[PDB]
This record gives structure tokens, C-alpha cells and sequence, in this order.
RNA sequence: UGGUGGAGCGAUUUGUCUGGUUAAUUCCGAUAACGAACGAGACUCUGGCAUGCUAACUAGUUACGCGACCGGUCGGCGUAAC
């Protein structure tokens, strides 16, 4: 029951947004102390290359971004109200790691 | 009251020619302490004629390639050189570079009309502002110029500029340059 | 015998003068909103060069403030915004004391019970929102509230059944119960959206307008018209003198000052003398407060200036 | 330069001919009506059609506009 | 009892915290005097000088500068010191006086009440700067 | 008076002759022949560079706490010019500055961190705290 | 030990990259329009959206569970942590890749370049796509290669909106004198509130709702609640 | 750049324009054309403002306690309002 934090990590904002505010609202109307959403720093993955496969032209080049969005969600609850509680939210295009003490 | 570097005032120095009245900037609301305002005045047109004249002086001061941003210093050169001018000649410095503009900028000049590789001008009347801008632009050249390779430093350089293009004396590069400009304009009239 | 003269003009708001609010308890300190997002409490000096000096300016309403009101008692201030939020306000030291958080859109206007124990608040969101003192919502009424906007929510000052009356763009003044929340009047008059309904000094007189132009003037003991007051140009506010029985509403570049046995044209009050903007149009008269003896009248414009009108006795 | 295009033009023009009696001459009334009147796409686009609003109601006092 | 303001320039950051007291002047721990860019130490006494000792007699600011470079955190710090002043005698003192006090500021220069939005551009490919390209050979 | 409240540049020379006056400082056999860096091109000109250098070090040390010998040899870093390649940024010698602090810690000035760095110790920050008394009442 | 999620990010566009690759060279003659893959510690399923399902699954759902075999003993995840499921595609009409590919095997069928293109034009416009551009680019006729475009409806070529209202499919059909290029171009419908098109419309759209006819009251009169 | 209409046997042309106006075939207004479509614009990312909102021992401040050194300095440590 003690300590249990919940790390979600996604790219998109609005899935992570959306199953964060679930997961709070589910575990505020259980009556249950819950420390709020810790937006961590956005990491932002670029890559620099040549556009032209030969090598001829005006020397342009591609920027590749790829942003990486992660929220700590924490909780004092039981382990066995934080496992159905973790279960019942799923998402296709996003992570959750849940870790104890 | 507010003084340049502390210690100069700006109420005892005196415009000449109306022409330049509303282009030189240093007076009772344009009273700074330092040359150094970081201010936006090169963001639109006529924006500079309400820079001090002093700060106009420092920036047209750090030109060639190993001094470009490096303020810092040509305010210390500009400190240096206004106790040196002080020293030397004993009254307001401010005076005598007002002084040196008024004297320095050229009135009347010459425009291109005309092809490439032969040369025919046409003599034309200066912008108050574009005479400002030539006066400063011949002075820092003339300093930086004289004391490149020899021992005198760049301060004492522009003092004695300042100190000859004051009293108009032959000596000074930019009376030299502006003299030549008037003549070839004189020349082609 | 009794004519309004221009006293002095207060200067001090850089936007709208959206509301103004003055109290019986302190003559000399009225409370003023803007659209500059601040609320400033004027000291009332009455110099010869400036009848008032800006005191205190309150802050951090974001949006617009739209509608301002104090208590009994001259320590509280209640504010209405277009950020979506109301805010009660400590008027001694000047912070915030409790944060009223649930509106969805822009709340247009708020009214203070007679009592001070309870909140009623218009806004966009086409529903009526009743607050407590503690700051929590209390009943959202959502039981046909309006079809449009919220203009205006107002309270009945009398120790008869307490009710309250709420106009809207979807032409209808309509009448609540406190602790009820059911109708008993929903009038139809009017041709054009409302922007202002005020009540009584005595609370027995609902007045409405708006964009018709036309004020209309009901009785809350029945449920029933009495008269169509015929305006100029666009009702901004409606205010009834708690002294000498009169019916002050706004036409756009002028205020307008009735009698209610007589029925006939008291005053018209028209501040341009200069001709350097009269190519432009007027400045619009948006907020009109009465003073403490209701001897004085303050007018709040779009030009930023707040103007003083004191009746003039012979 | 800036010239409003057809887009906030054409709209602007249908919003005054149905709404005529909801609009006025403020910016921001027209700018807060023009949100619960239509949907519209951005909220750069909503600013720039209730200013060409504005600017039509403005003219409309005094003469018919086309 | 006090307030606390930031003043920023470019990347520059100086939070001043402005409470009652015997008119205390310090920045980083360090008195004004002894900042290290000496040549611009009138750039820091601006305000001071400007609206007078008189007026800092009952107020006590502590000055912390993070980030950006040397002359930029000198901007930040002479910003910062004016704005908490100014907000100082807005929250516990008459308007008046706070205007009495703005219109000095603003009169001498605005940047010691707005801040200079403008920021270090983004330089693209083809060239070694933001505007500046690479030398273009023809034969 | 505290060190923060005098000059910090009169401040090393007061305590550079404090250092010297001692005449307890164990000074290394190779303080005449060895530079400070990789990339000074000379031997230091000053006799009694030790001293000041010692100075300096228990001043930055007094200023932060937990200071190792990387970062001191950060500290006293500067630009290598390399010739026709363009300048890089190099390290100071990592001897001197582990000589200086095996020295200070001779004095009982600084003492090792439960952390793993060097803090000044109360017997160095009175030393210290005192040097700045006499420094501030030379004006 | 387990990996950083800048690694781990990367790691998984990759296996999403590499298994669409795998699945478009097995599955390209029964029309594989799309993968979707949701994983789960417990075992993570991998859905196939292709045109003929009844196809890919195999005799009795032989091949579905050769394909899982292969991923199994591929990418080296635990066996009975993954179940290959093959849905139905909702509408194979508005599906840029599985156009394309049809496109490609009635070429390969040795029809007319015309007749082919045109019979993907009009099944796309009937299937109800806002507009399609079929482009055919290599040796059609002769020695010199030589390009088709056709262009049907509306179609969007700059901003942000082409990425999300705009579909593309680009394959190279084999022939015995060289190699054509098929690129398809879809632009879907408002499909508000829906899998079908993009929920928010076209940025420089405006929908104005139309006024009530509000019958205007000349008496006053005072309904009684 | 099509559709339908107009002008030429025809290639073709008009629409896509005299004149103002815009960064813009961008608009106004003329008008054998009228309705449209792509590009431009809109759009998406980034900079600049919020002492308003939701939050934070993997970010800090303010206050208090204890300590070191002379009311002051501390990136010396531990709790509470944010």
C-alpha cells in the first residue's frame, strides 16, 4: 500500500492527457491521496540528413523531430486497489510503469 | 541631475546651426550616464537621429573585423578619450565633439549619373542625418586609421581627432575628406 | 429648479468602464470595474483640479471584468469576468479571499443577497449558477434557464418573498424563487436582446432594456406591464434613485434622466462642447451607479473617464 | 500588407445577412457571437472575420452596403 | 508584508524579493558596487539615482540572477530592482505614488519597466548564421 | 564583514600575503619550472604564484562547498590556440591543484566531504571572514 | 537490464516498420491494407486489416498461424504472447495501398493501362472519396518512358491538413520490358465522429447554422408558471 | 485547368479583365460570361505576454528551527505556506 508511483510515458498529448485525467478522476472518487500530474521535461529526438540519395544538388536537408512526453502520476493506496485501478486503463499509444517504494 | 560618466554635464553645451538642432541628440531629455542603451534604434527609419550622440560615436567606434562586439571597450576608449579631450583643451568635452560633427559633415556632394568605367557626377545637396552619419563615420576612421601601427593608443587618437576636427584644422582626416568631397563637388557643379 | 451638472471627471481606468458599485456605509470610496482586467477603488478628495485620486487597483481578473458589487458593509467586493470565474475580494488590504470556479464561458453579471449569505451569477453558458458565502456551488438550473445569453441577474431588496430577475438575448425577463428555483413571471415585451434589468430602491419596480431601446416597467407583487419608457439609442443600464424617484437609463452617447408620476423628460446629459472628434462616434455611456445620499449620480463611458453629475438645487 | 481573403469576406457577409439584429459595433461582442454562431476552424480565422464584421457593421449606419 | 518580481532579458533571469527595512541593497549575496562588469556599475545605480535613497529607505530587495550572459543579467537585475519597487508601492501604498514612481521610469527609458522580447534567432542550413550564406562559386 | 561584502580581486593578494607572511605552506620542488595549464605558452611571471594561486582556491572554496580537483582544474581553465586550428577551450593541470589543496589541507583550512569533496573548515571560513575584515577596513 | 525510452521508442518504430514490410511481401496479393499493434505484459495482439480475410487465414486457418510461428520464432518474444488476428476492412474503396495494389495485379493480369486506372478511378469516386489521383510513370509505350495522371473530384497538395485528409499509396508493378510506377492519391470525406475521414474539417471551411424564424411580439403579454 | 454558354472553317481564344489596391490571378469593381477546382492565404511547429487556472522530494522560492563565521553570508542540513 505504500508508495506506489504510476510513470506515463507517450509521443501524442491528448491520449496522454485523456487516460492521465482517467486514471486521477477514478482514483479521486475512491477517496484516495493521489499527488498530481509531474510533467517532466518534453525530450525532443532530431535527426539531420542530405534529402537527395545521389548527392548533386543545392545541399538541402530534412528535419526529423520525434517528441517523447512523459507525466508521474502518485498514489497512497492498497496494491490491490492500485492493480484494478492500473488494469482498467489501456490505450493504444501509450506506456505505464508502475513501481513500489 | 544626470551627467555622462558622472562628471560631464549637458546643459552647458551649445548647438551652432539650426540645421543639425534636431539631429544631434545630446540635451536635457536625452541625459544618460553611460553610452551603453541597448536601445532599438536602428529597428526604423529616422529612429537613430533620437540615439545619443555619444552612443552613436561608440558604436560607429568597434568596426573592423577583430572588434565588432566589443562595446565593453569602446566605452572606456570614448571615457578615456573625453578625459583626455578635458585635459588637453580644458572646457566640456561634449562642446567640442558637437564641435567636430558640426565642422565635419559635408554639405554639398556627388551622386552617379551615368555607365560604369567612365565618370560623371552631378553635385547635390546632404541630408542633415547623412551629414551626422559621414562626420561620425570620417572621425572614428581617421582615429582608427592614424593609430593602427604606431604607439599612440586608439584613446588619445581620437582625442587629438576630436581636438583638430573641433577647430577645424588642417590636420584632421575628416576635414581633409570632407574639403575633397566639396571640391570634386565644386568640380562638377 | 433641480438640473445634473459635470462636477469633475475621474480619470483612471484604461479601458471600458464596465460597472461601477457604491455603498451607503462609505460616501467617500466607490468601486469601479474596467476592461483593463482590474477593479480600482477611487478616495473621494472632491479637489477643485480632480474630484477623485485613483487609491487601490485590485488585480489578476485575466479577461475582462464585466460586472463589480460590495456588501453592507465596506470590507467585501464580489467581481463577475469574462475569464470565467468570480472572485471575492478583501477591500482592506486588497487580495483576493475566495475563488468561485464554475462557469464554463463568459460570466456577463453577479448579485449579492440582501442578507450577504448568498450569490446568484449570469453568464454565456445559458444557465443561472447559485453560490454560497464558503464559495461552493450551491444549484446550476438548467430547467429552460434562457435560449441565449444570460445579460443581467439582479436581486429584490424587500423583506416580502425574495426573488430574482434574469434577462437574456432570447428577448425574455424571467423571475426565480431563492431556495425554490421555479417560474412565477416570464414577460415578453420586448422586441430586441437586453443588457440591463434593475429592481427598486423599495423592490416593488422590475425595469428592463436593451437594443429595442424601449425601457419597460413591470411590478414584481402581481406580475404584470405598467408603462414603455421610449428611449433613444441602445440601453446600456437602468438605475432608480433611492431618494428622488427617478428612472436613469443609457442611451449610447448620452444618459437620460425620467420622472415616473410625470412621465415626461427630466434631463439629457451630453458632454461635447469640441468638435476636434465629432467626425468619429460619441463615446458610449456603458455604467451608471448612485451615491450614498442619492443626491449624486456616476456614469462610467467607453473613453476611459468615469464623470460625476450632482444635482443642482435653487 | 493585408487583405482579408474571400474566405472571412464571404463569411463575414452571410454572418451580417442572418445575424444582422445580434451584431454590433464592438469588436469583442462580435468576436464572442461569431464562436457560438458558427463553427469555424481557428480561432485566427474567427478574429480576423468578426474585425471584417465590425468593419461592415460600422458602414452599414451609414449607407447600404452592396 | 513583502513581493517578489523577476526582471529578464534574452535568457537572462534576476527574481528580486522586496521587503520592509533599512533601505538593504543586495544581488546574489553581493552589494552592487561589486558586480563584476564595473564599466556598466551606473547601469545598476539607474534606478536608485533616478527616484532617489529616499524612496528605498523603508524597503530591504534581495536580488538571484540565473542564466543568460554578463550585460544581459545586468539588464535583468536593473529591470528586475525598478518592477519590484513599483510593485512594492502598488500592493502597500496609494496608486498615486506608484504612478508618481512609473512615469519617472517609463519617462527615462521603457526598458526598465517592459521587457525586450527579442531573442537569439534560429540559424538554417546553407549558411553559417540565420541570414548569412556560404561563398557561391561560378567556374 | 563578510568576504562577499569586499572586492574579491584585493581580497586574494590580502590572503596571498597572509599565506606568505605564514611561512608554513609546503610549496612543491618544481614551483619554478612547471606552467598551470596545457595550453599556457609560459611559466607564470610572479615568484609567489603558489601563494595567490592557494588564495584563489580557498576563496572558491569558501564561495561553494564539495570542490574536487576536476572541477578546480575547471576552474582554472582557458582557450588553447592551436596554431592554423581554430582555438578550443582546455583544462588547467590537474598536480598543481592537487598540490595546493594536499597544502591548504596541511593548514587545517579545508578537510575532506562525507559527500566526497572538500569544504572549508570552520577554523579556514574564520581566516577567511577575518582577511575580508581587514581588506574592507583598508578603504 | 532494461533500455533508456528514447531507445525504447525507436526500438518499437522499428519493430512496427519492419513487420509492415514483412506483412506487405506476404500479404500483398490479398490485398493487406494495414497493421495495428496493442501490447500488453500479459501478450500483446497484432490485427491485420486486409481486403479478403476468408484468404489470409488459410485452409481451416493454416497460414494465420505459420505467420505467428514466424514472428515467434523471429523476434524472439515468448510463444503464447501473440495472437495474429485478421479483421475486415470497413471500406476497402478509401484505402490508398490496397487500391494500389489491386492496380498493380490487374496490370499484372495484362489489361490496358487506361481501362485498369479508370476502373480504380470510378470505384473510388463510387466507394465516395472527395476527390483521387492515379499517376502510372515508366515504359507504357515504346522505348522512352513516358508518365499518366488522372485526376478526378478535389485534391490538396500544401499545408498540414494534406497529411491527415489526404492518403497515398506509391508500388512498382513488374512487366517484361521493366518497371511501372503507381502512385494513388485519396482525399477523404468530413466523416464527422467517425473512422471513415478526419474529424475536424478542411482550416478554411466556415459552417453557419441557420436562424430560427422568430415570430416578434407586438402586444406585451406575461406567461403564468 | 475543366464543365456549360459566347467568338472564329481552324490552331485557338474568352472566363484568367480597362482602372485602382495587395506580399499575392489578394481583393474591390467593371463584365459574353456564369458557376467551379489547384496554387496563394488558411493550416501545423517555434519565439514573444499571463503575480489568472491545474499541479510538483527526479524543479525551486519564502518562512521557521539547528549549525559555522563575523543584525549580515552560506549551492551549510531538516520541516510548514505556496
Amino acid at each position: 500500500i505504500h508508495r506506489i508511483r504510476i510513470t506515463l510515458t507517450s509521443r501524442n498529448v491528448k491520449s496522454l492527457e485523456k487516460v492521465c485525467a482517467d486514471l486521477i478522476r477514478g482514483a479521486k472518487e475512491k477517496n484516495l491521496k493521489v499527488k498530481g500530474p509531474v510533467r517532466m521535461p518534453t525530450k525532443t529526438l532530431r535527426i539531420t540528413t542530405r534529402k537527395t540519395p545521389c548527392g548533386e544538388g543545392s545541399k538541402t536537408w530534412d528535419r526529423f523531430q520525434m517528441r517523447i512526453h512523459k507525466r508521474l502520476i502518485d498514489l497512497h493506496s492498497p496494491s490491490e486497489i492500485v492493480k484494478q485501478i492500473t488494469s482498467i486503463s489501456i490505450e493504444p499509444g501509450v506506456e505505464v510503469e508502475v513501481t513500489i517504494a | 541631475d544626470i551627467k555622462l560618466f558622472g562628471k560631464w554635464s549637458t546643459d552647458d553645451v551649445q548647438i551652432n546651426d539650426i540645421s543639425l538642432q534636431d539631429y544631434i541628440a545630446v540635451k536635457e531629455k536625452y541625459a544618460k550616464y553611460l553610452p551603453h542603451s541597448a536601445g532599438r534604434y536602428a529597428a526604423k527609419r529616422f529612429r537613430k537621429a533620437q540615439c545619443p550622440i555619444v552612443e552613436r560615436l561608440t558604436n560607429s567606434m568597434m568596426m573592423h573585423g577583430r572588434n565588432n562586439g566589443k562595446k565593453l571597450m569602446t566605452v572606456r576608449i570614448v571615457k578615456h578619450a573625453f578625459e583626455i579631450i578635458h585635459l588637453l583643451t580644458g572646457e566640456n568635452p561634449l562642446q567640442v565633439l558637437v564641435n567636430a560633427i558640426i565642422n565635419s559633415g559635408p554639405r554639398e556632394d556627388s551622386t552617379r549619373i551615368g555607365r560604369a568605367g567612365t565618370v560623371r557626377r552631378q553635385a547635390v545637396d546632404v541630408s542633415p542625418l547623412r551629414r551626422v552619419n559621414q562626420a561620425i563615420w570620417l572621425l572614428c576612421t581617421g582615429a582608427r586609421e592614424a593609430a593602427f601601427r604606431n604607439i599612440k593608443t586608439i584613446a588619445e587618437c581620437l582625442a587629438d581627432e576630436l581636438i583638430n576636427a573641433a577647430k577645424g584644422s588642417s590636420n584632421s582626416y575628416a576635414i581633409k575628406k570632407k574639403d575633397e568631397l566639396e571640391r570634386v563637388a565644386k568640380s562638377n557643379r | 429648479t433641480e438640473q445634473m451638472t459635470l462636477r469633475g471627471t475621474l480619470k483612471g481606468h484604461n479601458g471600458w468602464v464596465t460597472q461601477i458599485a457604491t455603498t451607503p456605509q462609505f460616501p467617500d470610496m466607490i468601486l469601479s470595474a474596467s476592461r483593463d482586467k482590474t477593479i480600482i477603488m477611487w478616495k473621494l478628495t472632491r479637489d477643485e483640479t480632480n474630484y477623485g485620486i485613483p487609491q487601490r487597483a485590485l488585480r489578476g481578473h485575466s479577461h475582462f471584468v464585466s460586472d463589480v458589487v460590495i456588501s453592507s458593509d465596506g470590507q467585501f467586493a464580489l467581481s463577475g469576468s469574462w475569464d470565467g470565474t468570480l472572485r471575492l475580494w478583501d477591500l482592506t488590504t486588497g487580495t483576493t479571499t475566495r475563488r468561485f470556479v464554475g462557469h464554463t464561458k463568459d460570466v456577463l453579471s453577479v448579485a449579492f443577497s440582501s442578507d450577504n449569505r448568498q450569490i446568484v451569477s449570469g453568464s454565456r453558458d445559458k444557465t443561472i449558477k447559485l453560490w454560497n458565502t464558503l464559495g461552493v456551488c450551491k444549484y446550476t438550473v438548467q430547467d429552460e434557464s434562457h435560449s441565449e445569453w444570460v445579460s443581467c441577474v439582479r436581486f429584490s431588496p424587500n423583506s416580502s418573498n425574495p426573488i430574482i430577475v434574469s434577462c437574456g438575448w432570447d428577448k425574455l425577463v424571467k423571475v426565480w424563487n431563492l431556495a425554490n428555483c421555479k417560474l412565477k413571471t416570464n414577460h415578453i415585451g420586448h422586441t430586441g436582446y437586453l443588457n440591463t434589468v434593475t429592481v427598486s430602491p423599495d423592490g416593488s419596480l422590475c425595469a428592463s432594456g436593451g437594443k429595442d431601446g424601449q425601457a419597460m416597467l413591470w411590478d414584481l407583487n402581481e406580475g404584470k406591464h405598467l408603462y414603455t419608457l421610449d428611449g433613444g439609442d441602445i440601453i446600456n443600464a437602468l438605475c432608480f434613485s433611492p431618494n428622488r424617484y427617478w428612472l436613469c437609463a443609457a442611451t449610447g452617447p448620452s444618459i437620460k434622466i425620467w420622472d415616473l408620476e410625470g412621465k415626461i423628460i427630466v434631463d439629457e446629459l451630453k458632454q461635447e462642447v469640441i468638435s476636434t472628434s465629432s467626425k468619429a462616434e460619441p463615446p458610449q455611456c456603458t455604467s451608471l451607479a448612485w451615491s450614498a445620499d442619492g443626491q449624486t449620480l456616476f456614469a462610467g463611458y467607453t473613453d476611459n473617464l468615469v464623470r460625476v453629475w450632482q444635482v443642482t438645487i435653487g | 500588407g493585408r487583405v482579408r481573403t474571400k474566405t472571412v469576406k464571404k463569411a463575414a457577409r452571410v454572418i451580417i445577412e442572418k445575424y444582422y439584429t445580434r451584431l454590433g459595433n464592438d469588436f469583442h461582442t462580435n468576436k464572442r457571437v461569431c464562436e457560438e454562431i458558427a463553427i469555424i476552424p481557428s480561432k485566427k480565422l474567427r478574429n480576423k472575420i468578426a474585425g471584417y464584421v465590425t468593419h461592415l457593421m460600422k458602414r452599414i449606419q451609414r449607407g447600404p452596403v452592396r | 508584508q513583502s513581493v517578489q518580481v523577476f526582471g529578464r532579458k534574452k535568457t537572462a533571469t534576476a527574481v528580486a524579493h522586496c521587503k520592509r527595512g533599512n533601505g538593504l541593497i543586495k544581488v546574489n549575496g553581493r552589494p552592487l558596487e561589486m558586480i563584476e562588469p564595473r564599466t556598466l556599475q551606473y547601469k545598476l545605480l539607474e534606478p536608485v539615482l533616478l527616484l532617489g535613497k529616499e524612496r528605498f529607505a523603508g524597503v530591504d530587495i534581495r536580488v538571484r540572477v540565473k542564466g543568460g550572459g554578463h550585460v544581459a543579467q545586468i539588464y535583468a537585475i536593473r529591470q528586475s530592482i525598478s518592477k519590484a519597487l513599483v510593485a512594492y508601492y502598488q500592493k502597500y501604498v496609494d496608486e498615486a505614488s506608484k504612478k508618481e514612481i512609473k512615469d519617472i521610469l517609463i519617462q527615462y527609458d521603457r526598458t526598465l519597466l517592459v521587457a525586450d522580447p527579442r531573442r537569439c534567432e534560429s540559424k538554417k542550413f546553407g549558411g553559417p548564421g540565420a541570414r548569412a550564406r556560404y561563398q557561391k562559386s561560378y567556374r | 564583514v563578510t568576504v562577499k561584502d569586499v572586492n574579491q580581486q584585493e581580497f586574494v593578494r590580502a590572503l596571498a600575503a597572509f599565506l606568505k607572511k605564514s611561512g608554513k605552506l609546503k610549496v612543491p620542488e618544481w614551483v619554478d619550472t612547471v606552467k598551470l595549464a596545457k595550453h599556457k605558452e609560459l611559466a607564470p611571471y610572479d615568484e609567489n604564484w603558489f601563494y595567490t594561486r592557494a588564495a584563489s582556491t580557498a576563496r572558491h572554496l569558501y564561495l561553494r562547498g564539495g570542490a574536487g580537483v576536476g572541477s578546480m582544474t575547471k576552474i582554472y581553465g582557458g582557450r588553447q590556440r592551436n596554431g592554423v586550428m581554430p582555438s578550443h577551450f582546455s583544462r588547467g593541470s590537474k598536480s598543481v591543484a592537487r598540490r595546493v589543496l594536499q597544502a591548504l589541507e596541511g593548514l587545517k583550512m579545508v578537510e575532506k566531504d562525507q559527500d566526497g569533496g572538500r569544504k572549508l573548515t570552520p577554523q579556514g571560513q574564520r581566516d577567511l571572514d577575518r582577511i575580508a575584515g581587514q581588506v574592507a577596513a583598508a578603504n | 537490464v532494461q533500455i533508456s525510452k528514447k531507445r525504447k521508442f525507436v526500438a518499437d518504430g522499428i519493430f512496427k516498420a519492419e513487420l509492415n514490410e514483412f506483412l506487405t511481401r506476404e500479404l500483398a496479393e490479398d490485398g493487406y491494407s494495414g497493421v495495428e499493434v496493442r501490447v500488453t505484459p500479459t501478450r500483446t495482439e497484432i490485427i491485420i486489416l486486409a481486403t479478403r480475410t476468408q484468404n489470409v487465414l488459410g485452409e481451416k486457418g493454416r497460414r494465420i498461424r505459420e505467420l505467428t510461428a514466424v514472428v515467434q520464432k523471429r523476434f524472439g518474444f515468448p510463444e503464447g504472447s501473440v495472437e495474429l488476428y485478421a479483421e475486415k476492412v470497413a471500406t476497402r474503396g478509401l484505402c490508398a495501398i490496397a487500391q494500389a495494389e489491386s492496380l498493380r495485379y490487374k496490370l499484372l493480369g495484362g489489361l490496358a493501362v487506361r481501362r485498369a486506372c479508370y476502373g480504380v478511378l470510378r470505384f473510388i469516386m463510387e466507394s465516395g472519396a472527395k476527390g483521387c489521383e492515379v499517376v502510372v510513370s515508366g515504359k507504357l509505350r515504346g522505348q522512352r518512358a513516358k508518365s499518366m495522371k488522372f485526376v478526378d473530384g478535389l485534391m490538396i497538395h500544401s499545408g498540414d491538413p494534406v497529411n491527415y485528409y489526404v492518403d497515398t499509396a506509391v508500388r512498382h508493378v513488374l512487366l517484361r520490358q521493366g518497371v511501372l510506377g503507381i502512385k494513388v492519391k485519396i482525399m477523404l470525406p468530413w466523416d464527422p465522429t467517425g473512422k471513415i475521414g478526419p474529424k475536424k474539417p478542411l482550416p478554411d471551411h466556415v459552417s453557419i447554422v441557420e436562424p430560427k424564424d422568430e415570430i416578434l411580439p407586438t402586444t406585451p403579454i406575461s406567461e403564468q408558471k
